């Protein structure tokens, strides 16, 4: 495990350059812009048009070399 | 909400008070002050009733003389302060046109 | 809130100040004072140094003797210069400056 | 079954609250013949006194 | 006649909870219970002694009773928690190796 | 720091110490950096410091502890009786914390949390010395009774401590919860919590009568509470048992530190407050209790830990006595006790913790000790015969006074009870003393050397037991000066 | 320096809560003195 | 009237407390006993006092109870014994403490007998009617905020000592660790 | 107080209507539980006096709010000790 | 009297919100993953809520015969006892309140903190030990975030004097209270998600996962009680978000457009949007571990809530700007 | 007794408890305050003016009968 | 600013709302003394409305009910 700690810190050096990094990194991770983004896309197939086929009165696309019933 | 008796008497309640708050301040701030100053000096209600009847004249007097001299706009100020329960900022236009008549 | 720094002891000695402020009595501090802290801090490095060695953390352990000897000292140095500058103990020389 | 069990010993505690409301009320009533019986024993003490005196 | 009612109250919860202790020979659990109910009872006294009296120092220490309460518990169950996990079991018979 | 807070120095830095040991200790114990170290001899060095720098700020700063009166007044009173009081409680307090240095690196016990509520538990004391309201006696009261649970079950594998940290769980909340109804009771009837307050409402008129029946019934359970704090045999079941189960630390600080606390806050509420021949005559049936059941039941014990609770409990019925008297000579002798008392006890518990080191668990184990270690065993016979109150000795000072101050109370039954007891309970000291000296087992018990942390508290002890008979006059007349401060 | 960084790294959220109540206490330790000076 | 069914259902329920079988209902029952105490705080006026009673004594002190009941998982028999033969002493030690009751209430707290009409009013407080919370708030902040930060130093106290008790930690068990480089900057890699 | 009557009220009207719908069908060990308990006690009792003093800030001085200051003080480092011994983790 | 038709006029309503509030969650969820919620019974699905509520009430119960047979069947009875008398309170506009306690907050919050007891006795009172498992996890969950969801009602009582729900809208006047208080709004809004096992920290609903829960026993109505107590939770929580940081039954910018709306369609709109934020961020994010969800609420919320407290309290001491 | 009311004002007979209090500070023996002192227990317990409405009661009663 | 002028509003109101309470029970305690007297002339020894309290300092009756203002 000395090795994933020694890992661990060379990575927080390396992802620790300057302070605007940091920063940067640290307002990201407390204001959520990756579940902002998710909550966008998801808002948008919320307004886009559905594909759902209605059943009883609308069918999917068949092939004439359908194999149904015998 | 009526503010008045059936032979033009204010009922003293508390809407129509609540209405005449300011009035009574300035009219008659001197015995209320010395009503106030007899109560701490003693607690005992009869010791001093004289300052409550000078009180209750002074309130009693001005009701009569504020409903008699605006009727319509007092009585729209003390219906308006009983439909609310004595809440100015729910009563702004009527308490507006109670000033505009009697005057502080 | 209502504050009162009235004893139930009269001190003993002339009353430079019953109240005096915090920057005043930091001022107060004599030669005596600077070596009471002094002393405090010193002994509280030794102690956690030499405490510190069986765990294995010696600059660790002076640190903390470190904080906790420069708190005791200066809480030390603090009560001595008040005492002397409210009367309580003989502020002969603070008594002198002031007259 | 539990919970007809639970509201008999409700109406009994009930009870029992009446009953420790009447006890108040017989000792707020008979209050004064123990403030006489205090005082002649009171008295009894005092003559007491003032005769080894 | 209120007063009378919550004091004669608060003197049952507080024979209740020494009847809890009293019937509870093999059960400890409850015996804590009962002196649970001793501090509610304690706390209830000195609320309404506190209103009747007009005075507040009945809730400021009805408050702080609370709070020592709560506390104790926290450290009541964490014993109640070790014991159990020692001698797993809570039964009254494997608590009596010291006489 | 604003100027007020002179009246709280010594709280406020052992306090603060206590945070920053508290911090320091887990951060370098938790640290994966070193090896996990036990930090519990650094922790117990800086804290047996603090304890140092505590009594040094409270001994020089005596009339800065009185700034702001008025303004303390609510919570605490600070006076001559409370700095003594607190003045021996740190010296106590650091004794014990150096006496148990050695039980931590043999026995392994690497827990700093106990300093940690070492000093907590000392601050509790403090302020329950200082308290002069029915409201901060309780806090105080409850601090400290949470620390001793947590202490007391400290171990948590060891089915003793276990055992003995549930009893004395519940019935420190029993005793806890007697108090608190007894307080309730007094506020009710009185309208009072600040000791001022209930004097100045209760001097003048009896506690027995038709009048302030709610007042005597919170008094007398107060009275109660305190009895249990002090382990009075019609509420001592539980001394013995945590005293044997707790580690001999935890007992040791148990049986030192909180009697004289629970004896000035005693003083402060009863004496002072709510004096009156009832009380005295409740503390009176208390002593004769506790000194007839101590003596009795330590005839019939072979443990040294038993022995030292039980002899722990007819001590403090000696000092029972010396309140029930409740005079300016009555308070004087029971002063004069508790400080006795506290010397032997640290005494023999620190021998006690030599001793630990080859697991001493009966009195027979410390058979033959005159050859294996000759001057430990005259160290020991010498506290045994202090306890015994040979004149020589230390102990004998305390109970010819207390005796005296029952000759002068009034007390015949009490004193002929105590003299009696006195004689009746010498058998178990003196049957320790053949132990050591006159038995020739066929097997002895090897016992390894000490300490300097505890051999040197152990000489300074035996040194002031064995040579207080040749100058008493500091302790008398500074006890005499706390009795007459106690009201004027 | 490097340190500090590093750890506001690893753990964000408690170095805000730590900045956040140094904010809070220092708006009455100082401003709050200041502003009665000021007045 | 109101009060004394109150008062009748505490009483029930804490018997119920005391003579339950199972711990479980123990607790239920001691939940009750508080919830009827929190009712006759709104009756006596202390709406703060029963609400922070519902929160702490409700929620926090008996879930604790709760859930160290239910996980011990105590059986019968193993706390089990017979009641009749402590009824005699139960009985006499009630009968000793309700008769103290009774000495205590026949000299100090006489009950009042039969009112309304006679109830002097004085409206100079009533102007701007201070709350309990509000109240308490002020005192115990301004005035006595010794006696408010001592219990501060309980509860390090009770929290040092839980901890000390009842702390566990795995000896040798994996622990996921999210700050991983594929995690952090993730380069894209591939066979070639 | 006059308004937690229509509480009870409500109180007795759900019992009503939560028994009518459970009729209507009828006519046709660990220690990280207690740890995060007795956090829970801390925390109430944490809350329980933020209440007050968060309602009279406005009567209480500076006094006031750097005594409740104290107060977090003396329990954030109770939370410290949690964090730093393992007590929030599971 | 009176006082009974208003409280059957706020409790039958209330369930046709939940059943509407569930058909509106699946129509969400639906439109969001590019297909249509209930479509079939009846026009647009509105009669859906109907069709399952009377579909529940035809099944034939099942009596588990757990040797708890009353604690089986009062738990869910307790939570909806709990939703309903929490719901009790909450206003619509100016005077539409029940009980005007000048203690609402707490209250609310002694109701929330009595909500776990339900949970916690359908788990024990099963036959199963999963079920008991997951009842504990959901109440220390729970546990965790109410005192999260306490801290941030400390802070809007140090930003508004008063304790009462009527008079903290009263102070909302202004500025809403969420302008300033952004953060402890989103803050506020996840521990009222994990509050509700909702959303992401859903414990009991990952049925399908092998945490399992505590409404696998439970018959028909049993199940039935504990989904309307959750859900009348959730709008009772929607409302309260509302009411602390979007000033309840307030226009924005005070406009004399906008005051011809009656403000109680002002409150319900605002309930909606977070209702539409509830169901967005269910069918949006993943869920978290037991493990994560805990330490989460125990080192992330808890610090920040009280370093918003205390930056709060600081602010507005040292400037005039206090009530 | 302290003067905080339970309402914020004065307490009900917190003048009663300082005019007892300031008569055992200046007096000469502590007898001479026992009025002041039976003053605030009546205050305290209504006990004196409950007996005497108690038995203005019975003599109530007792004559119906 | 809008409480202070409600406050304001109630503190010009409050000595006639006292006058008339204080007449009122005047005449209530009146009514008393005349019960007490006319109930009470029987046995000797026995006083018109005496106060059990000593240098005077009035006080109001006593309820025996806890917080009847409340309700
Ligand atoms: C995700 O899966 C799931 C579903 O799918 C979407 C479900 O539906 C359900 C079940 C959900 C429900 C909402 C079923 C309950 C159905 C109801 C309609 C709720 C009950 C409502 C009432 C009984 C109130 C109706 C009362 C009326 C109409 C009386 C009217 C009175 C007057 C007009 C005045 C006096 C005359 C569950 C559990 C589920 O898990
Ligand atoms: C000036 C007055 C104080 C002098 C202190 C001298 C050192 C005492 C501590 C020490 O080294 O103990 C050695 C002993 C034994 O250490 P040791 O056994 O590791 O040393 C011998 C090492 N070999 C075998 C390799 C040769 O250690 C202890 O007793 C434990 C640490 C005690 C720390 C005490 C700190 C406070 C001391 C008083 C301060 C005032
Ligand atoms: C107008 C007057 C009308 C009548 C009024 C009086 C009605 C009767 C009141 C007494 C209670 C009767 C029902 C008892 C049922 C007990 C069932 C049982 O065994 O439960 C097991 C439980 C133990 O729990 P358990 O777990 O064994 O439960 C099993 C329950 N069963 C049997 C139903 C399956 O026992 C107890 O809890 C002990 C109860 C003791 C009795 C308490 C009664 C209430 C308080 C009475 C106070 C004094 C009243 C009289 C005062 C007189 C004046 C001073
Ligand atoms: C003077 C004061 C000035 C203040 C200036 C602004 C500072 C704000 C700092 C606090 C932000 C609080 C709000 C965010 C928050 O709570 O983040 C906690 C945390 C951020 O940290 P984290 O927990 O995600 O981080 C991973 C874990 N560690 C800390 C170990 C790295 O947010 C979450 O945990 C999110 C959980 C899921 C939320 C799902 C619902 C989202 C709804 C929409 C949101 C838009």
């Amino acid at each position: 495990t000395k090795l994933e700690d020694e890992q661990r810190e060379q990575l927080a050096k390396e992802i620790s350059k300057d302070w605007s990094s940091v920063f940067e990194r640290s307002i990201n991770t407390l204001f959520l812009t990756e579940m902002v983004r998710g909550l966008m896309l998801t808002l948008k197939y919320f307004f886009e048009t559905k594909v759902t086929i209605n059943y009883p009165f609308e069918k999917g696309p068949l092939s004439p070399r359908f194999r149904g019933e015998h | 909400a009526s503010a008045v008796d059936a032979s033009g008497n204010p009922i003293p309640s508390s809407s129509v008070l609540m209405a005449s708050s300011k009035h009574i301040g300035i009219r008659c701030h001197s015995e209320n002050l010395d009503f106030l100053k007899c109560k701490k000096k003693d607690p005992n209600p009869e010791k001093c009733l004289d300052k409550g009847r000078d009180v209750t004249r002074c309130v009693l007097g001005l009701l009569k003389d504020l409903h008699q001299k605006c009727t319509k706009e007092m009585d729209d100020y003390v219906g308006c302060m009983y439909y609310h329960t004595n809440e100015f900022d729910l009563c702004r236009k009527e308490q507006q046109a109670f000033e505009k008549k009697c005057s502080l | 809130m209502n504050t009162d720094i009235t004893a139930s002891t009269k001190p003993e000695y002339p009353v430079v100040d019953r109240n005096p402020p915090f920057t005043k009595v930091v001022g107060n501090f004599s030669t005596l004072d600077y070596l009471r802290f002094v002393t405090i801090t010193g002994v509280s490095v030794t102690v956690g140094y030499l405490s510190g060695i069986k765990p294995g953390i010696r600059g660790p352990s002076m640190v903390t003797g470190g904080l906790i000897g420069v708190m005791g000292g200066f809480m030390y140095a603090y009560q001595n210069s008040a005492g002397r500058l409210m009367g309580f103990f003989p502020n002969d020389d603070e008594v002198a400056r002031h007259n | 079954v539990r919970v007809a069990s639970y509201f008999a010993m409700t109406l009994g505690a009930f009870v029992f609250w009446q009953s420790m409301d009447k006890v108040h009320v017989w000792i707020a009533l008979h209050q004064d013949e123990k403030q006489e019986r205090l005082e002649k024993e009171a008295e009894i003490r005092r003559v007491r006194e003032e005769l080894l005196k | 006649m209120d007063l009378i009612k919550y004091f004669t109250f608060s003197m049952i919860i507080f024979i209740l909870g020494i009847w809890g202790i009293l019937l509870n020979r093999r059960n400890i659990l409850i015996m804590l219970m009962s002196i649970e109910l001793m501090l509610l009872a304690v706390n209830s006294n000195f609320l309404v002694f506190s209103v009747s009296l007009d005075d507040m120092m009945g809730q400021l220490f009805a408050l702080l009773v609370l709070t020592v309460a709560a506390a104790e518990s926290a450290i009541g169950l964490a014993i109640f928690v070790i014991t159990f996990r020692v001698r797993g079991t809570i039964a009254v018979e494997f608590i009596n190796s010291i006489q | 720091m604003f100027n007020l807070f002179l009246a709280v120095y010594p709280e406020i830095f052992i306090i603060n110490a206590t945070f920053i040991l508290l911090i320091h200790g887990v951060v370098f114990s938790t640290s994966k950096k070193y090896d996990y170290p036990p930090l519990v001899s650094n922790v117990g060095w800086l804290g047996l410091l603090s304890v140092l720098i505590t009594l040094l700020l409270l001994a020089a700063g005596a009339p800065l502890l009185t700034i702001a009166h008025l303004f303390r007044n609510n919570f605490f009173r600070r006076d001559n009786f409370t700095y003594f009081c607190q003045i021996l409680l740190l010296l106590s307090t650091a004794g014990t914390i150096s006496m148990c240095f050695d039980f931590f690196e043999q026995e392994r016990f690497d827990a700093f949390e106990f300093i940690v509520l070492i000093l907590l538990s000392t601050c509790s004391m403090l302020f329950m010395i200082s308290a002069y309201d029915l409201i901060a006696m309780y806090l105080a009261i409850e601090l400290q009774s949470l620390c001793f649970y947590v202490m007391a079950a400290s171990k948590r594998k060891s089915e003793f401590s276990t055992e003995a940290g549930l009893k004395y769980l519940i019935l420190g909340a029993f005793s806890s919860g007697i108090l608190l109804f007894g307080c309730s009771m007094i506020y009710g009837s009185t309208g009072a919590t600040h000791f001022d307050q209930l004097a100045k409402i209760l001097t003048g008129y009896e506690l027995a009568g038709a009048r302030s029946s709610g007042i005597f019934m919170g008094i007398l359970f107060i009275a109660v509470g305190s009895l249990f704090k002090i382990t009075a045999v019609p509420f001592h079941m539980w001394a013995p048992d945590i005293y044997e189960g707790s580690p001999t630390p935890v007992t040791a600080f148990l049986s030192i530190a909180p009697k004289i606390s629970i004896f000035a806050n005693i003083l402060r509420v009863f004496i002072y407050g709510s004096y009156g021949a009832t009380l005295q005559q409740i503390f009176c049936f208390c002593s004769i209790a506790s000194m007839i059941l101590g003596a009795l039941a330590a005839m019939a014990q072979t443990k040294v830990k038993r022995l030292l609770a039980y002899s722990s409990i007819g001590h403090v019925g000696y000092i029972c006595i010396g309140f029930s008297c409740g005079t300016i000579e009555g308070i004087q002798s029971l002063l004069i006790g508790i400080f006795i008392y506290a010397l032997m006890t640290i005494d023999a518990f620190a021998i006690v913790l030599a001793l630990r080191q080859t697991r001493v668990k009966y009195i027979a184990d410390l058979g033959a000790l005159a050859k294996t270690n000759p001057i430990l065993a005259i160290t020991f016979s010498i506290t045994m015969f202090s306890y015994v109150g040979i004149p020589p000795l230390a102990g004998f000072c305390s109970k010819f006074y207390l005796f005296f101050a029952a000759l002068g109370c009034g007390a015949y039954f009490l004193a002929s009870v105590g003299v009696v007891t006195s004689v009746i309970g010498c058998f178990y000291y003196i049957r320790l003393v053949k132990r050591m000296f006159f038995d020739t087992p066929r097997t002895w018990i090897l016992y390894e050397p000490m300490d300097r942390d505890k051999s040197l508290l152990l000489a300074m002890t035996s040194s002031f037991i064995t040579l207080f008979f040749l100058y008493p006059s500091p302790l008398f007349s500074v006890t005499h000066q706390m009795a007459l401060s106690l009201y004027l | 320096m490097e340190k500090l960084k590093m750890f506001v790294v690893q753990e964000p959220v408690v170095a805000a809560s730590c900045l956040i109540a140094g904010f809070g206490l220092f708006l009455p330790a100082v401003v709050r003195p200041i502003l009665d000076s000021y007045q | 009237m109101i009060l004394s069914v109150l008062f009748s259902l505490a009483l029930v329920s804490g018997l119920m407390v005391v003579r339950a079988k199972n711990p479980v209902h123990s607790v239920l029952f001691f939940i009750l006993v508080f919830c009827d105490t929190s009712g006759l705080l709104l009756l006596l006026g202390l709406d703060f006092f029963a609400m922070i009673f519902l929160v702490v004594y409700i929620g926090a002190i008996a879930v604790l109870f709760l859930f160290v009941v239910m996980m011990f998982h105590i059986q019968i028999a193993e706390i089990h014994e017979e009641v009749l033969r402590y009824l005699p002493v139960s009985g006499i030690i009630g009968l000793i403490l309700w008769w103290e009751m009774f000495f205590i209430l026949d000299n100090e707290t006489i009950p009042l007998l039969p009112t309304t009409s006679l109830i002097y009013t004085v409206y100079a407080g009533k102007v701007r009617s201070w709350t309990n919370l509000e109240t308490l708030g002020n005192l115990l902040y301004t005035y006595y905020f010794v006696w408010f930060l001592v219990p501060s130093l309980i509860l390090l106290v009770a929290m040092i000592g839980a901890i000390v008790l009842t702390m566990h930690r795995t000896t040798k068990v994996k622990r996921q660790d999210v700050f991983r480089r594929n995690a952090i900057d993730f380069r894209r890699t591939i066979m070639r | 107080m006059l308004e937690f009557a229509p509480i009870c009220i409500y109180l007795v009207i759900s019992l009503l209507v939560s028994l009518i719908l459970l009729g209507l069908p009828f006519l046709f060990f660990d220690i990280r539980f207690y740890l995060v308990s007795i956090l829970f006690i801390i925390f109430d009792l944490e809350v329980t006096f933020f209440f007050p003093w968060a309602v009279s800030l406005n009567k209480i001085d500076l006094f006031g709010f750097w005594s409740m200051m104290a107060f977090l003080l003396i329990l954030t480092i109770g939370f410290l000790y949690e964090w730093k011994r393992g007590a929030l983790d599971w | 009297i009176a006082v009974p038709a208003e409280i059957l006029g706020i409790i039958l309503p209330l369930l046709l919100g939940v059943a509407f509030l569930v058909l509106a969650e699946r129509k969400v969820m639906a439109f969001v993953q590019r297909r249509k919620g209930p479509d079939v019974v009846g026009s647009f699905g509105l009669l859906q809520p109907l069709a399952d509520g009377l579909k529940l009430i035809l099944k034939e119960p099942i009596s588990p015969s757990s040797a708890n047979f009353f604690l089986f069947r009062m738990a869910p009875v307790a939570t909806f006892m709990l939703s309903l008398v929490a719901w009790a309170v909450v206003p619509f506009d100016y005077g539409m309140v029940l009980s005007d306690s000048n203690i609402g907050l707490l209250y609310l919050f002694a109701i929330s903190s009595l909500g776990v007891y339900g949970i916690i006795t359908a788990g024990w009172s099963s036959n199963s030990k999963y079920a008991f498992l997951g009842a504990l996890r959901s109440a220390a969950q729970m546990v965790s975030y109410e005192v999260s969801i306490g801290l941030i009602l400390i802070t809007v009582l140090i930003c508004v004097g008063s304790c009462n729900l009527s008079e903290i809208v009263m102070a909302q006047k202004q500025i809403w209270f969420g302008i300033p208080l952004f953060p402890v709004l989103v803050m506020f809004f996840i521990s009222c998600l994990a509050e509700t096992n909702r959303a992401p920290f859903d414990l009991p609903e990952a049925e399908a996962e092998s945490v399992a829960g505590y409404n696998v026993e439970y018959s028909s109505m049993g199940f039935a009680l504990f989904f309307l107590g959750e859900y009348a939770n959730m709008i009772l929580m929607s409302g309260l978000c509302t009411s602390l940081s979007l000033g309840g039954w307030l226009p924005i910018l005070d406009l004399p457009i906008f005051k011809r709306i009656p403000g109680s369609i002002w409150f319900s709109i605002k309930v909606i949007l977070f209702l539409f934020l509830y169901i967005w961020v269910r069918a949006a994010f993943p869920r978290y571990r037991y493990d994560q969800l805990m330490g989460l609420g125990w080192k992330v919320f808890l610090p920040l809530s009280l370093a918003w407290v205390v930056a709060v309290s600081g602010v507005s001491v040292t400037f005039p700007w206090l009530p | 007794a302290s003067g905080w009311g339970i309402t914020g004002n004065k307490g009900r007979c917190y003048d009663f408890w300082m005019d007892f209090s300031e008569c055992m500070s200046r007096c000469r023996e502590p007898k001479d305050c026992g009025l002041l002192r039976e003053d605030y227990l009546e205050c305290l317990h209504h006990s004196k003016e409950f007996q005497r409405r108690n038995r203005i009661y019975k003599e109530e009663q007792r004559k119906i009968r | 600013a809008l409480k202070e002028e409600k406050y304001a509003a109630r503190r010009s109101i409050l000595p006639v709302l006292q006058a008339e309470e204080d007449e009122r029970f005047v005449r209530e305690w009146h009514k008393y003394l005349a019960y007490e007297a006319e109930v009470m002339k029987d046995v000797p020894g026995w006083k018109v409305g005496e106060s059990v309290y000593n240098s005077g300092r009035w006080v109001p009756p006593a309820s025996g009910e806890l917080r009847p203002d409340i309700w």
